[PDB]
């Protein structure tokens, strides 16, 4: 969808030749944020409708202040491979657990 | 181990050498033990082969890494090499961490 304001007026309209990017990050290489307790995960009762999480992460800091290190890292996303996807099309993934011990 | 390195119950073994006694003259017999040898040394060649198991970087990190460097401000001599009356010279230790990894 677009949206447009003019003096005021607000008005929103759906948009036919714009795309979606789609991934998923199988070798591990960025940081993995989703283990942590945060909010934003899909809703308990089935027809409420939720916002997607914004991605971010921490790197290295020096002496306890907000400043960086040489070992400090920066990831680019663009960087890996993406499915792009307008209003026909799908994305699909599967995936195995390893062996764990039964709770 | 504390020290550092691969702990192993099966280890590279021990390898032992000697010289073999070698008697002085003797002109009469007795129960007691031979004490006079000739006295000797000796010298030769030992190689080593070492084969070794190689893990290969799998980085997405955009910005570049440390490394270790030869690095050395208005030097007097040549680090890891012979001087002038024969000597080798090591002045750094070595470490091998230089890469950097998410966690």
């Amino acid at each position: 969808k677009e949206v447009t304001v003019q003096d005021s007026t607000t008005t929103i309209a759906n948009n036919l030749t714009s795309t979606v990017q789609v991934f998923t990050d199988d070798d591990y290489q960025l940081p993995y944020v989703v283990g942590n307790g945060t909010e934003g995960c899909l809703p308990a009762f089935p027809p409420q409708v939720f916002t997607l999480p914004q991605y971010g992460y921490a790197t290295l800091n020096r002496d306890n202040t907000e400043n960086p290190t040489e070992r400090s890292s920066f990831f680019c996303l663009e960087y890996f491979p993406s499915k792009m996807l307008r209003t026909g099309n799908n994305f699909e993934f599967t995936y195995n657990f390893e062996e764990v011990p039964f709770h | 181990p504390a020290m550092g390195g691969f702990g192993l119950k099966h280890p590279p073994p021990m390898m032992l050498i000697k010289n073999t006694p070698v008697p002085g003259n003797i002109t009469s017999f007795s129960d007691v033990p031979v004490s006079s040898f000739i006295t000797q040394y000796s010298t030769g060649q030992v190689t080593v082969e070492m084969e070794w198991e190689l893990k290969k970087e799998n980085s997405k990190r955009w910005n570049p890494e440390i490394q270790y460097t030869n690095n050395y401000n208005d030097p007097q001599f040549v680090d890891f090499a012979p001087d002038s009356t024969g000597e080798y010279r090591s002045t750094r230790p070595i470490g091998t961490r230089y890469l950097t990894r998410p966690l």
